């Protein structure tokens, strides 16, 4: 019944579809299996004529399911020729790339960067980084942020902040924590909470400096700010006896908050359910 | 009393060269004062390194001269923050005050708009209770700039408009700011 | 009065000499004005939030429209600048007066 | 009675020719889209923008802008007789074996003399007195080249001219005269950029209730 | 709001799944604001001082 719409009119339609789907109220769907959004974001997918939405609408209709169905619309985009500006195809491969770490897919996050980047380091530090070498990774993610200085490439700016976050993953997995703690020093940044082990014996002469911490960054929580908390409650049990109990809250919590999370992910098994387990 | 007078009772400053000098400069405010610093700290507002970024984000607003439109919220509430960083209250803006803004420009320029149309023409169903179109030309806002001339911030604002809105018709107006020059003739 | 001869003092300590009578009672009838007109204004300023620096917002709000404006050589400078960007233009060369255009001077015109 | 037979310059391109063969002052570039301002030996690089458009109406102008004086004095460039020079390259209309290169000369103004005082006022403390003195002696001693010296005046030699070098008014019959004169941005409506989840945090909570890391890394392998 | 595509997706860690509120809603957005918005303000503020008004 699409079909019906005739030419001249598609414009109108497809932005009412976007009105219909930006409405507020489907938040008494999203704690369901079976929503609105999924059945009409499927009927999205069999057109081909419509099925571009405005797609980081749909790497945001994850607060839904709606991951396969987003998947879907997101990669008939890559395969159309939609080649109207440069920059609905780089928007739509940052979308395609957020879904797939949201997925934890690694694989396909790795193979579409590297199908879409434009300098040759960030190639060669992508396939080190997917390999496990996070040495000449971390030193090829520098030299390519050195030749964007001093050069005569426009950078995009979406390599720029992989060229950053992924430098600090590969420092994160050498264990240069002594680095890292300067670096979350120098600006605002829960970097800080994720030394949690920092060449520590006391965690207690600067318990008020990570309470601070935790209490001003524990709004929209996630589980691992939950995690930091419930620690904090832990040791404020063991260092001062007949403490409190209330970690025995604060874990039930906690298994609350990844089990909101664990229904937000597909039924099936995804590498992201590892970290919930 | 006065045989007692002297020069020396002040602290001010006279020289109209550091006056200007004064008015001139950006200024951030700074703390030493250790009750305001608490009192700053309280409040949760920030180190000079913020106000210094909020000076230069109200100055690089497109000001309305440039942008040839009346301003917008945000180019209203950046300039005003900007210019209360000046000032030095390191507070926050309120959002009525700007809508105030809004509406005092509206009736100072609708004043202004007014007394320059009823004085070329004489609306004659109007100002009684029982020709076609005129556009006003920069010379009638100097004219009636000076028969009502009570109308204006007397600011530079006047002083441009007195100094330099009358052109000779080799004035050159429609241009692209440069064409006047003598080597574009050869 | 003792401010009849305190601005003849006053006028002799900047060598004016010569003058009328009534022009010490027109600087008291302005220094009269001018001081009322600024007190009621810092009593409102002094409502809201007396002291010198309430009387120094009263004479900075009416200082802005009135007196003559302080240091205004660069802004002239700048506005001279402005003006002077424009080279002279053609001058006749017949050793005379030339007019403007017959419709720019003041004989084209009705009563 | 003058002493010697003194040579002094107060042109554009005569000072430019007499300060050719000497290291410029500016160095300005015209790449393709995108302009850049450095020194002759971190220096910005601008997008089109309207400070730029406005300091290109001060070199079809040969001045130099009032605000620059102070920050000049800061950034240890070399002056030329109060003039500085700017060097040009057009890189659109290069040659190769090089840009197109410009020599330009801005010249003072009463402003830049004005922002040159009133920046002297920060750290000395003057009266206004001692800035009349000292721009009349720099007035003295940097404006030469004077044209005083009168020709005839055309109108006590009358009698030894033509007569219709001369316009007066005449009378006609019965009057007299003179002599006179869409899609793109609807596929585009979420895409806002976030740098990280701290400051997403903010940005949320607030509402209800450059290569800095590069640089950062470099310093702290030097410190070490 | 996260558009952040990097590996950790601007975050300390990449777990991904723990570092990610709960429930989530849309963000805010407008739509093309051209009809509604006028390039000439002032045009405006004359037309609503000098009328026909016959």
């Amino acid at each position: 019944v699409y079909k019906s719409i005739p030419k001249n009119e598609k414009y109108g339609f497809v932005r009412s579809i976007i009105t219909l789907l930006s409405k507020p109220y489907h938040t008494r769907q999203i704690s369901s299996r079976t929503n609105v959004i999924n059945m009409l974001l499927d009927s999205i997918s069999k057109i081909e004529s419509l099925e571009l939405p405005p797609h980081l609408v749909k790497y945001l209709a994850i607060s839904y399911n709606a991951w396969y169905q987003s998947i879907n619309i997101l990669e008939s985009i890559q395969s159309n020729t939609s080649i109207d500006n440069t920059k609905i195809i780089e928007a739509n491969e940052d979308a395609l790339l957020e879904l797939y770490v949201n997925l934890q897919e690694e694989d396909m996050f790795y193979g579409l960067w590297r199908r879409r980047a434009k300098y040759t380091e960030t190639n060669i530090g992508l396939s080190y980084e997917q390999i496990g070498l996070w040495d000449k990774a971390q030193q090829l993610y520098e030299v390519a942020q050195v030749k964007a200085r001093s050069g005569a490439l426009p950078y995009s700016q979406s390599e720029y902040a992989l060229w950053e976050d992924n430098w600090i993953q590969c420092a994160e997995k050498l264990q240069h924590w002594d680095v890292l703690t300067e670096l979350a020093k120098h600006e605002g940044f829960t970097d800080l909470l994720l030394e949690c082990g920092w060449r520590v014996a006391d965690w207690n002469s600067d318990r008020d400096a990570l309470e601070q911490s935790v209490k001003s960054v524990m709004d929209v929580p996630t589980p691992r700010r939950q995690m930091f908390k419930t620690f904090l409650a832990l040791q404020n049990f063991a260092e001062s006896r007949k403490g409190d109990q209330e970690v025995r809250k604060l874990c039930d919590e906690g298994i609350q908050l990844s089990l909101i999370k664990w229904v937000s992910l597909p039924i099936r098994y995804t590498p992201a359910h590892k970290w919930l387990l | 009393k006065m045989i007692t007078k002297e020069a020396g009772k002040r602290g001010f400053i006279f020289c109209s060269v550091f006056q200007a000098r004064l008015n001139n400069i950006p200024k951030i405010p700074i703390v030493t004062n250790p009750e305001s610093l608490k009192r700053v700290k309280s409040n949760n507002l920030k180190t000079p390194l913020e106000w210094s970024q909020d000076i230069m984000n109200g100055f690089n607003v497109p000001l309305a001269s440039e942008s040839h439109s009346l301003p917008d919220t945000d180019s209203f509430y950046l300039r005003m923050v900007g210019i209360a960083r000046e000032h030095g209250l390191v507070g926050t803006v309120d959002a009525r005050c700007v809508e105030l803004i809004s509406l005092a420009l509206d009736q100072y320029l609708k004043n202004i708009i007014e007394f320059t149309i009823d004085t070329v023409r004489y609306r004659r169903k109007k100002y009684s209770d029982y020709s076609g179109l005129y556009k006003s030309v920069s010379e009638m806002a100097a004219d009636k700039r000076d028969a009502k001339i009570k109308q204006l911030d007397d600011d530079k604002n006047e002083d441009e408009c007195a100094d330099e809105a009358k052109s000779i018709n080799n004035g050159n107006n429609s241009s692209k700011d440069d064409i006047g020059d003598i080597s574009m003739s050869s | 009065p003792r401010d009849v001869r305190l601005l003849h003092l006053l006028l002799a300590s900047q060598s004016i000499h010569q003058y009328e009578d009534q022009v010490p009672l027109q600087l008291m009838d302005f220094a009269h004005r001018y001081t009322q007109g600024v007190l009621k204004d810092a009593l409102v300023y002094n409502d809201y939030a007396l002291g010198v620096e309430d009387i120094r917002l009263a004479i900075a709000a009416r200082t802005q429209y009135q007196f003559k404006p302080t240091a205004p050589k660069e802004l002239m400078l700048q506005l001279a600048a402005e003006r002077n960007k424009k080279a002279l233009p053609q001058v006749m060369g017949t050793w005379g007066v030339r007019l403007p255009p017959e419709k720019y001077c003041l004989t084209a015109k009705e009563w | 009675r003058p002493k010697r037979l003194y040579n002094f310059v107060e042109d554009a391109d005569s000072i430019l020719k007499k300060y050719e063969q000497y290291l410029h002052s500016f160095e300005f570039h015209i790449y393709e889209n995108n302009y850049k301002i450095c020194a002759p030996a971190g220096l910005i690089l601008t997008k089109n923008n309207e400070t730029l458009k406005e300091f290109l109406e001060y070199v079809a102008r040969g001045r130099i802008p009032d605000a620059i004086m102070e920050v000049l004095r800061d950034c240890n460039i070399q002056f030329y007789e109060g003039n500085l020079i700017l060097q040009v390259y057009d890189h659109t209309n290069t040659v190769d074996v090089r840009p197109r290169v410009y020599r330009t000369l801005l010249k003072p103004n009463d402003l830049t003399t004005y922002y040159d005082m009133m920046s002297y006022a920060d750290n000395a403390r003057f009266s206004d007195s001692i800035y009349q003195q000292f721009e009349s002696e720099i007035l003295t001693l940097t404006k030469r080249n004077l044209s005083l010296s009168v020709p005839l005046n055309p109108y006590e030699h009358r009698d030894m001219l033509e007569e219709t070098a001369f316009s007066e008014p005449h009378w006609d019959s019965e009057k007299k005269s003179f002599i006179h004169e869409n899609y793109e941005q609807l596929m585009l409506i979420m895409n806002e950029r976030t740098t990280t989840i701290t400051n997403s945090t903010f940005a949320v909570s607030l509402t209800k209730n450059q290569f800095s890391r590069l640089k950062f890394i470099e310093q702290w392998r030097i410190n070490k | 709001r996260s558009n952040r595509p990097t590996i950790t997706g601007g975050s300390a860690m990449n777990a991904s799944a723990l570092n990610t509120p709960a429930t989530t809603k849309l963000p805010p957005y407008e739509m093309d604001t051209q009809r509604v918005m006028s390039k000439r303000k002032l045009r405006e503020l004359v037309k609503t001082v000098g009328i026909d008004e016959g």
